[PDB]
DNA sequence: AGAGCACCGCAACCAAAT
RNA sequence: AUUUGGUUGCGGUGCUCU
């Protein structure tokens, strides 16, 4: 049986655009900062004029964290291969300036740390450490000017012991519970965005492994701090005008007993000239809601696609023209019905299914991976390249072979080239680093980050719609 | 952006240019812990003889609806029915066990080579012959140059020492593909497995260290060396992979399928083809 | 209580990238 | 947990059979 062979057909997709200052067009996040600056530095008073900063670390890191933000804040030099940092100044990069009142600053006095030792096992123990972290996320809330922005500079003896913590909990089985996941949904319900710095970042010496150049330490630090305090850094320019991306992804559910996949959310819509705002998740799942297998059923996804309804009518006021709903996992017959007898309100749709590969994946003859963008069709699979080697930088920026991104799945009105094009740029707006670019969409790593953090949230808080609490 | 140069990308995915087109089932068959009577060994030592038993047959490749069968003369006398690939291709459940006869197919390729398999992450690894010994295997290239690679080395330290106490084997991850309505593809994944002194694995934290010290400085132009040896060391000459059962072969076609791919170009590469 | 394929989640350590 | 890329290990689910 003389098999007919593939045809592997090629082509590379351009580089989108993102709209920076005085809307000006640049390819490298990093670039088009230290030239134009911010995207919101003339949208308006959306800016952070001052930023007044927090610390609930002890007194060692605060003061080791203090003084790092201050010779971290006024220009890093770099190297050929790490881009200089400008500065978090009045007159330097961001054009914001950073202010650490000394009344808002709690302090984990030694009297607190040791009295964590004082239960048994490992489960009060981990418990009073999130209790007296989310008390002194509590004490900052409650003061008449709370501070914009908290940095928990945590000591070195507190993470390393409680952490990561995993224990048996007798009808839930092997239980693994981490403490950043357990503090970020603390200070959630108090509305501080927050920032946890470990002792390895701040007191990292020059030519030291295991922590970035101290550029690159600058960069993904005050992108993100530029974006929890308000305004935004960098919207793209190539994306539609009534899209309504959803990142739907699944995860398990808390314990080794309990089987189950519960459901994330993360609404990626356009906003007026604001550019791309990131909505996800209102609301946590019934406890008998769940799902046996890995994918969702049939009233979860007409519950789901109509809360996602609910928030597109409620800040643009108006119905969506399309909804792009990218996945993790295939599309089984039980979710493509429910998915699309939800969806007729709505004109276009398009159910799209990627995750990465295992053992797919391109090589090059040269020294230096096949580049970022490629669509390469091994017949009916379809690989996209959101990682690889860039031809704006000139550089590959990471370790090893980059993984293709196989479309594993569509159905929808849209093309494949197309939805493929949409996806490369809602790669490019992680706003947790100024890299220049990853492999998942926004849409499915905002929703791979709250059902993570889902998972430590008692019941009756209500989660909240930023991607500044989750990131 | 300043020129479009054509490039050639090289996949690590193998054509399969031929596959088996009769599935003869075994419908009467004495259960898996007794299968050690099927005898009849070929004169033709080419001919492999792939067997699984999933809800009483013996579902097979070797020709088991005549009499004279290299495969099962007392287990199973004469009972087949001929089961094709194409009455199989709409059917999810039916199309697993053809890929699974086609997994002991290759497992059983690799035994003339003497891979082992680990049974457990479908790894194929080497071994040293002899224990507290090297082994460096010499294969020959599709254009006919021959070349030898370590392939179960135990790195002595760099500053002139004793051995770093960790076996580097190296090891390979094939799988089989559907690649279209019947285009099919054969993927080889570049791996190690790490061993304390040879014929003993390391735990699961100490492997994960040792394979990313090794994986991240392994770019791709040291990735695309080993898929290129894979493939010559699955080829060992006349270049199709290829395997008999007695009127069916299953040959892969042993290059790598390639494209051209207009980009602008890269400064310090310049790619000699 | 197992065998097999196909496809997913998530937890540890690395390394700053030719 | 400044950050992303990738590796490794463990487990789960769907389907079929004993
Ligand atoms: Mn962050």
């Amino acid at each position: 049986m003389k098999t007919n062979t593939a045809t592997v057909r090629c082509e590379l997709f351009e580089e989108p655009s993102l709209e920076f200052a005085s809307s000006r067009l640049h390819l490298c996040p990093k670039r088009g900062i230290t030239i134009f600056g911010p995207r919101s530095l003339d949208m308006g008073k959306r800016h952070p004029d001052i930023v007044r900063v927090g610390f609930i670390g002890t007194g060692e890191t605060i003061d080791s964290a203090t003084r790092w933000l201050e010779s971290c804040a006024d220009g890093v030099e770099g190297d050929v291969a790490n881009y200089r940092f400008p500065g978090f100044r009045a007159d330097r990069g961001f054009f914001s300036d950073l202010s650490f009142d000394a009344e808002t600053v709690e302090r984990l006095t030694l009297r607190e740390l040791e009295a964590l030792a004082r239960p048994r096992t490992k489960r009060e123990r981990f418990e009073q450490a999130v209790a007296l972290l989310d008390d002194k996320l509590r004490l900052l809330s409650q003061k008449d000017r709370p501070p914009d922005y908290v940095v928990l500079a945590l000591p070195t003896e507190l993470v390393k012991a409680q952490g990561r913590v995993d224990y048996y909990d007798k009808q839930d089985g092997e239980v693994h519970r981490d403490l950043r996941r357990a503090i970020k949904a603390s200070a959630m319900k108090y509305r501080l965005p927050t920032q946890i710095l470990l002792q390895r970042t701040t007191e990292a010496t020059p030519g030291s492994k295991d922590v970035d150049h101290l550029s690159k330490c600058a960069w993904n630090f005050f992108t993100g701090l530029y974006y929890k305090t308000g305004g935004v850094p960098w919207i793209p320019a190539g994306l539609s005008n009534g899209t309504c991306y959803v990142g739907i992804s699944f995860h398990q559910l808390l314990g080794s007993k309990n089987s189950g996949y519960f459901t994330g959310l993360a609404q990626a819509f356009d906003e007026q000239g604001n550019g791309l705002v990131l909505r996800g998740q209102d609301f946590v799942w019934d406890v008998g809601k769940h799902g046996n297998s890995a994918h969702m059923p049939a009233p979860i996804a007409e519950e789901l696609v109509s809360r996602v309804l609910k928030r597109y009518r409620d800040e643009l006021k108006q119905s969506p023209r399309r909804v792009v709903i990218h996945k993790t996992t295939e599309f089984w017959p039980e979710e493509r019905a429910g998915l699309q007898s939800a969806l007729s309100g709505v004109d276009q749709f398009d159910l799209v299914a990627v995750r990465p590969t295992e053992d797919i994946r391109l090589f090059r003859d040269a020294r230096y991976p096949i580049l970022r963008g490629s669509h390469i069709s091994l017949g009916d699979m379809h690989l996209l390249y959101t990682t690889g080697y860039i031809s704006a930088l000139q550089a590959f920026p990471h370790g090893h072979v980059p993984l293709p991104l196989k479309l594993t799945d569509h159905l929808g009105d849209s093309s494949i080239s197309t939805v493929l094009r949409e996806l490369m740029v809602l790669t490019k707006m992680n706003w947790n680093s100024a890299n220049f670019g990853g492999l998942l969409p926004i849409t499915l790593r905002f929703s791979k980050l709250v059902g993570e953090i889902m998972k430590e949230i008692p019941n009756s808080v209500d989660p909240l719609p930023q991607f500044k609490y989750y990131m | 952006p300043e020129a479009m140069v054509t490039e050639t990308v090289y996949s690590n995915v193998l054509p399969i240019t031929q596959l088996p087109h009769y599935v003869y089932s075994g419908p009467c068959t004495v259960p898996e812990a007794e299968v050690k009577t099927l005898i009849k060994w070929p004169s033709d030592k080419r001919i492999l003889t792939p067997y699984i038993i999933r809800g009483g047959r013996l579902y097979a490749f070797n020709d088991l609806k005549d009499y004279e069968s290299p495969f099962a003369t007392i287990v199973d006398p004469y009972s087949a029915q001929r089961h094709t690939l194409n009455e199989w291709l709409d059917k999810p459940d039916e199309m697993r066990w053809y890929v699974e006869l086609l997994n002991r197919t290759v497992n059983k390729i690799t035994g003339h080579l003497r891979l082992k398999l680990d049974k457990e992450h479908h790894r194929y690894f080497f071994e040293p012959d002899e224990p507290g010994k090297d082994k460096s295997v010499t294969y020959q290239s599709v254009g006919g140059v021959r070349s030898e690679r370590k392939v179960a080395w135990n790195p002595h330290f760099k500053h002139n020492d004793m051995p770093k106490r960790y076996w580097e084997h190296l090891a390979v991850g094939l799988r089989f593909h559907r690649l279209g309505d019947m285009a099919w593809g054969f993927a080889i994944r570049p791996e190690r497995r790490f061993t304390k002194d040879g014929f003993e694995s390391l735990e699961g934290k100490a492997t994960g260290k040792k394979s990313t010290k090794k994986k991240s400085r392994m770019y791709n132009f040291d990735v695309l060396k080993e898929v290129q040896f894979w493939r010559d060391f699955l080829s060992q000459g006349n270049p199709r992979i290829t395997c008999l059962f007695g009127k069916q072969a299953l040959v892969i076609d042993n290059s790598l399928m390639s494209a051209a791919i207009t980009w602008p170009e890269i400064s310090g590469d310049q790619a000699n083809r």
